[PDB]
Formats: structure tokens, C-alpha cells, sequence
């Protein structure tokens, strides 16, 4: 999960209101474009290449109507309404599958970092972050259970699987420390953490690389 | 505290022997995790097979708790359960009767073709604590047209049963059971204690059984001395219309209560209520998904029904892998009960039971599930079981594994455990490094190209040549963009160009 | 299915009739009413009354009895309480063959 | 079994729906239907087939449309009746082929 | 062709698998299609290595008693020559090597 910069809103949320209007009249084309240039292609909450894809509510349409038509609320999520098998991660789980959750006790990454609240081991789970407690804690917890981070298969394995193909990488990098002056091997961390933004599952390659 | 030399002397005159014996088989504790321990446990040590079907000769030593053969089709893997439970059904046919005749091996089939010496030999060493040790017993079979015959030696095997036999008909004891669940499983008067032993050794674990079984007790168990009883009885019957179907129900009660009062000491059994509830909590402890089982008859047909996965189906919603595993639990708990009695958890009581390909007709997702809790619902049952699934061995330590060599023709003299833990390992390592098994198809062109990728940059001194770019782009087009293969290739390209990096700096 | 409306054409002009069909019809009735918790509290109810009858004429022996009935009627009670149609056909069949046949009653 | 009938026999009958077991239990239209498409080469790029059953006492029959196969089934049936032509192979192997083996074997009665 | 129904039973449609199956590993197969974990979920020593790596993570990279127990109970059961031996030794090279870099910084 990353820290995003929401940076433009689109024109075409000023013509549509909330009460008068409905989700399904507004013309979902207009609205992909600045997403993709805030999101590169990836998924909000756990960094998929988005294939099958759809607009998300942060919040919800049906627990806050008046939050409907607003930038800060909308995110680029995996997943899909329209093809057979229910989708088991993300928008499509935190309605379906994750049942009752306060929207509060979540991390939205626009707003905040992720980084602090949570770690990805090279294991492959996701954990809360080393020392916290009280709400800091219970964000982190509601976070990764209420997305399904660890708890679908096709997720926990293609991180896991994504992060073991790096691991060679990382030992042999750490050992040439050793040998090399500092501006050089700051030089290639800085190249390979450039590389890895063209890839999927962006921060748990960040966490195995720093 | 010799077991036979006390029964010797109970026979030739004695009632302090008789206590002998009957604590020997009846004395036992109950360890620190609450689990009942028999002082003198009951198994099969070791087995030897001599020119017996596809085997020479080959000697295998057992787990107390659980043994796991592997190979290939063809190894005779079934041919060794099918030999173990043969020598088995010479136990139960002298719990049964006085000199009851067990199963033999067969003329036609079970003696090796090309057996220079043709007669076949089973030799099983069985164990009963320390005041019996050893109990050998030998089933032998001459080839059909063979001048001379080779006799079987049974009479260990007769003579423990014997003790079995008797001491239970002067008072009741815990009996061993003895079960067999083979492929066959999946193919589509009162009861009396013994009926525990009918078909058990072939025929045993069949659903249909359960099901009707299941009902029968369910309608019995639907709603106490017999003077009282009697007497309840007699009062209703000088009332009797609205209470002609509470008479009914006490009269049926009474009939069971003078019943139980005629049945012999041999026979004593617990109340159906009971029989039912424990293998309810028999079935929801080893099945997997499965946290309820009930009748329901509010439709008007008789229905089980079950709690599978959090949802309330109809048991003919579940798989027949599913149907197949629920029947072969019910069964083994059903004769668990009727044979020990006198435990406070019936499904502690001693024996042995025998399962063919216990993968039979399951999703991957409960083949990692079904052997977990097995041992812990029956703990002192010896299970040997059967296998092809690396799912399955994932949950197996590697002591309680028998492996056979891939290149084993018949010759080799013991089965032994794997090298590799195979407990909590994964399930390419597994396939690799026990079941000889590549990760990827060999049949398969593309099968290969990673590992040509691979040699390839290592050829070109680690760049990405005419010939390297070409393969890439091959496994780009067919395993995808996002694939693990790429994944791989692409860290392959990232680390030989780290490599030769620092190789140019210490060239300078 | 032996419930099914047209079930009822079933082998009706075969020279037998389907007897089998009749008893497994009415075991499925039975189970239906005995299902039913409604008139499983009234035949509960009604035993209760019965049973009260009794041990206000001098049977304390039936004392315990009753006592297990009060139970499982307040137990049927506070399950969650609502006349079957299969109640009626269950009483029209069984008085249509107590009136024809004269040996049963 | 459509086809197989066919070519064994001129109006020979393949296997019905069951009215029973086949129907969905809470169908609003009371009837089910088992459509399929067979290709032929170029010539005989769609050869329909339908299965069918109603349930008993609805208003209407749903009748199985079954022609197209029969009529296919005919061609091999009477060419090869003229001339020898290869025929098409169809199989089911269930579960129920993990039987056991009778050792003992009849005698040809041809 | 993928057979999800729903909790009636009913689908619409049968979905081809995103990966490519043809001469892919059978592991990823099994998580990628099946949807089952590559190592068993209910084996307490299939997550050692995951809690090994929190601990070392806790520590700040150092062996510490906790870690060091743990990295003998993966040595004693997985053995010397495991994949998961070599994968714990590495978490320590790694680690260790990052905490000297955050030490200079
Ligand atoms: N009498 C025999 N003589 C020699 N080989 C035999 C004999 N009977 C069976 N076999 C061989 O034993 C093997 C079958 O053993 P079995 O236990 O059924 O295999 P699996 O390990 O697959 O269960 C086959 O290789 C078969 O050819
Ligand atoms: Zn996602």
C-alpha cells in the first residue's frame, strides 16, 4: 500500500450532485485518466497491474450518500461487479466479504502514509509495523482484515513469490558494501529503488531493498 | 507379570489371575493433556514379506501411532495392507469363536511368478507391553500344483485372542479394533456388541450404512427403574387417547430396560444417546469444514443435514471425496464405541486401522486438512496408511514416512524414511525431493526456457545477446508480463549486470 | 414425489392401485404434523392438561412425568411460536377408512 | 445418444430428461432445456440439438428438437449401408470405471 | 474452464484462468488456480520462518535469545541442508548488513 498525491480534480463531478443523481447515470471514462495518473496503473490497497478494474467509495454510497460525488472519496480498486466468481479482496470484500467495520478504524492512502502502519515481511505476510498501540494498532489490524491482504491466496502468493525473486538481488547488493565508496553503492540502491516503481507490488519490494 | 502364564493358570484351575489378566488389559492412566494411556499398548512392530506378490523379500519396521507408504503405482503399496490385514482377520475370528478360522493368501495370485521356491510367506510380529513382547504369527501359502506344503503359524495370534475372548465373557472389557477402508470404499434383529467385527477387515465404511444408521438412532433417541417404569407403565394403561403415544413410547422404554437387564455381561453397551453423540463429535473433530451434523424431518422426509463451511446443507450437497471421508470416520467411530465400553472416551480404546489412497477423491484444499486431526480424535489407534499426494505429506513428520526407491525392482530389503522433512515443507520440495517429481512438466517445450534463459546469459558472460533478447521476448509473449517466470528472467538480467559491474571495478 | 398434486394419476388405472404409495404419503403426513410446533404445543398442551388430570386424582407417581412435560412445553413455547392443511388430510383420510372398513377402528 | 441411436437405427430414440430429477426445483416456467451445437465442416457449420421436459399438469408440452441430428446420423447410417465409411467414436468414462475385475471370462458368442 | 457457483448452485458463465497454465510450476498452479496455500496453514512450523523474521525485525537485526531459539528449532527440524535453514541464514545476513549501514548513517 502507498502513499498517494492527489493533485487534480476532473470537471466532470461539479455537474453531477448528490441526492438528484445516481452512481449509474455518470459517465466512468471521464473520471479514469486523472486515477490512472495518481495511481500508474496499480491497485489502491494492494498493488495489483489493474486488468479487471472498477471505481471504489472509500466510503460508502449506501453508509454515506452525501460522500458520493467527491475526489478525495474515489479510488482505482481490482476487482469487477460484472464477471462470474466473487472477487475476494479490496472494494469488492470490504462490502461483501469484511461484513461490519467502522470507516474511521481504515487507512486511506491518500490522506496518510501507509509506510508507518504497516510492515511486509519477506515471508510474505503483511503486519502491523515494529511498536504500535492503542488506535495505531487498531488501523493497522482493521486495515489488513478488512482489504483481505493476507487472507486471499492469489494475493499473499504472487507478493510472496514477487518478493523471493528479488531476495538473490538484495543479499548480493549488501554484501559490496563492503567493498565500494559510499557515492557508488548509494548510486545502485537509488538505481534498483528507481526500477521497482515500473513493477507490482511496489512497497513490499521497498521494505526487502531499504 | 507374564500375561500367558497368568491365563495359563486361570485356565488349569483363580480369581486373583483372573484379576491379573484382567488388569493387565484394563489398567491404564490418564496423561498430562487428559488423554486416557493404556499401561500395555497394542501394535504391529514389524512386518516381513517373502516371495509375495511383487516381492522377494522386504522387511518394514512400524510407527506405534502412524506409518504413511509411498511410491508409485506398482509398488505394492496395497499389497502390503492387503498382507497386514489377512494376519488381522486371525484376531477377530478367535475374539468371535474358539478356533475361528482368519483369511488365507491365495494360490492363484499372492505367490511371486517368478519365485524359484514356490511358496509365499507374511510374517507380522505384533506387541503387548512388556509381559508379551512378541507375538508372532506366520501365514505361508504353496504355489497351486506343489508337492509339498507350507503351513501357516497362527497359534500366537489364537492364543491371544483367547485371552480376549474369555476374560470378556466372565466380565466385560475394552476390545481392539481392527478396520480395513480400501478403494472399494467409494463404490455405491438387535445390535449386538460383536457386530463391531462384521466386515471390518473389507466391506467397512460404506455411506448409505451411515446414513440409515444415523436416522435409526435419531428416531429412537427422540424423548428409571424397571419396578418404576413398570409401574409408570401400568398407571398409563389404566388411563388409556390423548396419552395412548406417551404409553407406547414407556412401554418401549421398558421392553429396553429388561432387555439390558437379559443382555449378558459379554454384550454391555453404552445408552444410544451416548452412541450418538460421540460420533457426532467424532465426525465435526476429524472432518474437515464440517462443525454440525443433525436430522431433520420438518419437510417429511428423514434428511441429515450439516453445517459445512458455516452454511446448513443437505449432506447429499457434499462431494462424494466429502460423502466418502464422513463415511469412513462415522463407520470407525461407530465400532469404537460398541467395543469399549467401559472408557470414558470410547474413541481411546486400542486397535488397528488400515487406509488405502486416504486422498481418495479429494480437493487439494481438504488433502491438507484430513490427516491433522485424525490422530488426535482416535490417539491410540496404529494407522497405516497410503498416499500420493505431496499435500498430504505436508502435514506428515518424515519419521512416520516409508518411502520406495523409484529404481526398486523387487529386490531391496527395506523400506525406509525420506531425507528431507517433509512436516510444514513446501510443496515443490516435496514433489522434487520425495516423489522425484520436476516442478515443471518435462513433456512440455516451455517447460525448459527459463532454465535456457538462464544458461544462456551465464554463456554471454552475462549479457543480453541476439539469442538471449529472443528467448526473453518468448517467455514474455507466452507466461505474460506478469508472470513468475519473467519475474525471474528479469532479476536473472538485473544481477549479471550487477556482477559484471563489479567485476569491470576491480578490473580497474 | 409422493406430495406432488398429480402424483395422484399415478398408476390409477393399472387394476392394483399403488398401497405403498398410500403409506408412504401418510408417514410423510405424519412427519409434517409432528413438525408442526403449533399442534405440538396443543397435543403438548393437551397432554399437560391430561396429565395434570391425573395427578389431581391421587397419582403422584406421574408427578415426575409431568413435570417433564410442563418443561418441554415451556421449551416449545418459547421457541418461536407462529392449521396444517396436512393436518385436515391426515383426519379425512384416517376417518374415511375407520367408517368403510369395519374391522378397524 | 442421439447420435449413436441414429446410427444403429432408422427412428431410433436416444435418452430423455427425467421430469423428476432434471428440472430445476424452483423453475418458474415448470420445463427444462438442454441445447447444444455441433459443427460439421463448412458445409454443416450448425447442427442444433435440443432436449427437453415439462414438468406434469402444465398447461403446455415442451418437446425435445431433436431432427437435425437424426437427420446427420441418417447420412453416415445410409452411405455406409451403400459403401464403407469410417464413424465417429463417443464415450463416457465416469468414476464408476474404477470397478473390479471378473477373472473369469465368456466364452464368444460372437 | 473455472466452475465457481454460488451458495445456490448457480453461474452463468465458466471463466478461463488468468495465468498460463501450460508449463508453469505446479505451486504456482495450486495458489494461482486452486486457491490453496503452497504450504500447509494448520502446521505450526510452516510459519516459523515468518515469525523468525518479526522477531529479527524487533531486535533491530540482532540475534537475540528469543531469535536465536527459534533459529534452533527451525535447524533441528527442517535440518542443516533446508531451503528454510538457508532462508533464515540469509534474513541474518541481510539484516545484520542493513543495521551497520543505519549504524554509520
Ligand atoms: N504374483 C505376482 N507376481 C509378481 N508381481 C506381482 C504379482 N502380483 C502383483 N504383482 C505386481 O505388483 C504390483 C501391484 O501392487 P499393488 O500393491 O497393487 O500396487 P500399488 O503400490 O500401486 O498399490 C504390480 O507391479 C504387479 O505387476
Ligand atoms: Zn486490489
Amino acid at each position: 500500500m502507498r502513499e498517494l498525491a492527489r493533485l487534480e480534480r476532473p470537471e466532470i463531478l461539479d455537474q453531477y450532485i448528490a441526492g438528484q443523481n445516481d452512481w449509474m447515470e455518470i459517465d466512468q471514462s471521464a473520471v479514469w485518466p486523472k486515477l490512472t495518473e495518481m495511481q500508474g496503473g496499480f491497485c489502491a490497497y494492494c498493488e495489483c497491474r489493474l486488468n479487471r478494474c472498477h471505481i471504489e467509495h472509500f466510503r460508502p454510497r449506501g453508509k454515506f450518500p452525501a460522500l458520493t460525488f467527491i475526489w478525495n472519496n474515489l479510488f482505482g480498486s481490482c476487482g469487477d461487479s460484472r464477471k462470474s466468481g466473487g472477487w475476494s479482496r479490496c472494494g469488492i470484500y470490504k462490502d461483501n466479504g469484511a461484513g461490519a467495520y467502522n470507516a474511521d478504524d481504515l487507512i486511506k492512502p491518500d490522506e496518510e502514509n501507509p509506510d508507518d502502519y504497516l510492515l511486509f515481511l519477506t515471508t510474505g505476510e503483511v503486519v502491523p509495523a515494529i511498536g504500535l498501540t492503542g488506535r495505531a494498532l487498531k488501523k493497522a489490524q482493521e486495515t489488513i482484515r478488512v482489504f483481505n491482504l493476507n487472507g486471499d491466496i492469489k494475493l499473499f502468493g504472487s507478493r510472496r513469490t514477487a518478493v523471493q525473486a528479488i531476495m538473490p538481488n538484495v543479499e548480493y547488493l549488501y554484501t559490496l558494501l563492503e567493498e565500494f565508496d559510499e557515492d557508488d553503492w548509494n548510486e545502485m540502491l537509488r538505481d534498483e529503488l528507481e526500477k521497482i516503481e515500473s513493477d507490482e507490488y511496489k512497497t513490499a519490494l521497498k521494505h526487502a531493498w531499504t | 507379570g507374564n500375561l500367558l502364564s497368568a491365563f495359563e493358570l486361570y485356565q488349569r484351575n483363580v480369581g486373583e489371575w483372573f484379576e491379573m489378566c484382567r488388569d493387565y488389559i484394563q489398567d491404564g492412566h490418564v496423561d498430562e493433556s487428559g488423554i486416557f494411556r493404556p499401561d500395555n499398548a497394542f501394535y504391529l512392530r514389524r512386518l516381513t514379506l517373502k516371495d509375495f506378490r511383487r516381492f522377494s523379500l522386504l522387511e518394514i519396521k512400524l510407527e506405534e501411532d502412524l506409518t504413511v507408504i509411498i511410491g508409485n503405482n506398482g509398488k505394492g503399496k496395497t499389497s502390503i495392507l492387503y498382507a497386514i490385514a489377512k494376519t488381522l482377520s486371525w484376531f477377530v475370528a478367535n475374539i468371535l469363536k474358539e478356533g475361528g478360522s482368519g483369511q488365507r493368501l491365495s494360490e492363484m495370485t499372492d505367490i511371486k511368478n517368478d519365485a524359484e521356491d514356490r511358496y509365499s510367506d507374511v510374517s507380522s510380529t505384533f506387541f503387548f507391553g512388556k509381559g508379551l513382547k512378541s507375538v508372532p504369527i506366520r501365514l505361508s501359502r504353496s504355489a497351486l500344483g506343489t508337492a509339498e506344503r507350507r503351513d501357516s503359524e497362527v497359534k500366537p495370534a489364537k492364543d491371544l485372542a483367547d485371552i480376549w475372548r474369555v476374560i470378556n465373557e466372565v466380565n466385560t472389557i475394552n476390545l481392539p479394533t481392527f478396520a480395513l477402508y480400501n478403494v472399494e470404499r467409494s463404490q455405491p434383529r438387535r445390535e449386538e456388541r460383536f457386530d463391531a467385527y462384521s466386515q471390518t477387515l473389507g466391506g467397512a465404511g460404506r455411506f448409505d450404512h451411515f446414513v440409515e444408521w444415523y436416522i435409526y438412532l435419531h428416531k429412537r433417541t427422540v424423548s428409571s427403574s424397571i419396578k418404576e417404569l413398570e409401574q409408570q407403565v401400568n398407571d398409563l394403561q389404566r388411563t388409556v387417547v390423548s396419552v395412548k403415544s406417551l404409553l407406547e413410547q414407556m412401554k418401549f422404554k421398558l421392553s429396553e430396560a429388561i432387555e439390558r437387564n437379559d443382555a449378558a455381561v459379554s454384550s454391555r453397551v453404552l445408552t444410544e444417546s451416548v452412541q450418538k453423540s460421540i460420533v457426532e463429535k467424532a465426525i465435526c473433530s476429524v472432518v474437515p469444514s464440517i462443525s454440525n451434523i443433525w436430522v431433520e424431518m420438518i419437510t417429511g422426509s428423514d434428511l441429515v443435514k450439516v453445517t459445512n463451511d458455516g452454511h446448513d446443507v443437505t449432506i447429499d450437497q457434499l462431494s462424494d471425496g466429502q460423502r466418502v471421508f464422513l463415511s469412513l470416520v462415522a463407520d470407525l467411530a461407530r465400532r469404537m464405541v460398541m467395543l469399549n465400553p467401559l472408557l470414558e472416551n470410547p474413541l481411546e480404546g486400542r486397535g488397528i486401522v488400515l487406509i488405502d489412497e486416504i486422498e481418495l477423491h479429494l480437493h487439494p484444499k481438504w488433502q491438507q486438512e484430513v490427516i491433522l486431526n485424525l490422530r488426535s480424535a482416535f490417539p491410540n489407534i496404529q494407522f497405516i496408511i497410503t498416499t500420493h499426494s505431496p499435500i498430504v505429506l505436508s502435514t506428515i513428520e518424515k519419521r512416520c514416512i516409508r518411502e520406495f526407491e523409484p529404481n526398486d525392482d523387487g529386490d531391496q530389503s527395506f523400506l525406509d524414511s525420506p531425507d528431507m522433512q517433509t512436516k510444514g515443507s513446501e510443496n515443490a520440495q516435496i514433489l522434487e525431493q520425495v516423489m522425484n517429481v520436476h516442478s515443471t512438466p518435462p513433456g512440455i517445450a516451455e517447460s525448459h526456457w527459463l532454465g535456457n534463459f538462464e544458461l544462456l546469459l551465464l554463456d554471454n558472460s552475462g549479457e543480453l545477446d541476439n539469442h538471449s533478447q529472443v528467448l526473453y521476448d518468448q517467455i514474455k509473449a507466452h507466461f505474460g508480463i506478469d508472470s513468475i517466470e519473467l519475474k525471474k528472467a528479469d532479476s536473472l538480467i538485473r544481477i549479471n549486470k550487477m556482477k559484471n559491474k563489479l567485476n569491470k571495478i576491480r578490473a580497474e | 414425489r409422493r406430495e406432488e398434486r398429480f402424483d395422484a394419476y399415478s398408476q390409477t388405472l393399472g387394476g392394483a392401485g399403488r398401497f405403498d404409495h398410500f403409506v408412504e404419503w401418510y408417514i410423510y403426513l405424519h412427519k409434517r404434523t409432528v413438525s408442526d410446533i403449533s399442534s405440538s404445543i396443543k397435543e403438548l398442551e393437551q397432554q399437560v392438561n391430561d396429565l395434570q388430570r391425573t395427578v389431581d386424582g391421587g397419582m403422584v407417581s406421574v408427578k415426575s412425568l409431568l413435570e417433564q412435560m410442563k418443561f418441554k412445553l415451556s421449551e416449545a413455547i418459547e421457541r418461536n411460536d407462529a392449521v396444517l392443511t396436512e393436518s385436515v388430510q391426515k383426519s379425512i383420510v384416517e376417518k374415511a377408512i375407520c367408517s368403510v372398513v369395519p374391522s378397524i377402528s | 445418444s442421439w447420435f449413436v441411436a441414429n446410427i444403429l437405427k432408422e427412428g431410433g430414440s436416444g435418452q430423455r430428461l427425467s421430469e423428476m430429477t432434471d428440472i430445476k426445483n424452483d423453475a418458474e416456467d415448470r420445463y427444462s432445456d438442454v441445447s447444444s451445437t455441433f459443427f460439421f465442416g463448412k458445409g454443416l457449420k450448425s447442427v442444433p440439438i435440443r432436449l427437453s421436459r415439462s414438468a406434469l399438469g402444465t398447461a403446455e408440452r415442451r418437446d425435445s428438437e431433436v431432427k437435425p441430428a437424426k437427420d446427420l446420423a441418417d447420412i453416415w447410417r445410409v452411405i455406409n449401408e451403400v459403401n464403407t465409411i469410417n464413424l465417429p467414436t463417443f464415450a463416457l468414462y465416469n468414476v464408476e470405471r474404477s470397478q473390479p475385475f471378473n477373472r473369469n471370462i465368456k466364452d464368444n458368442t460372437g
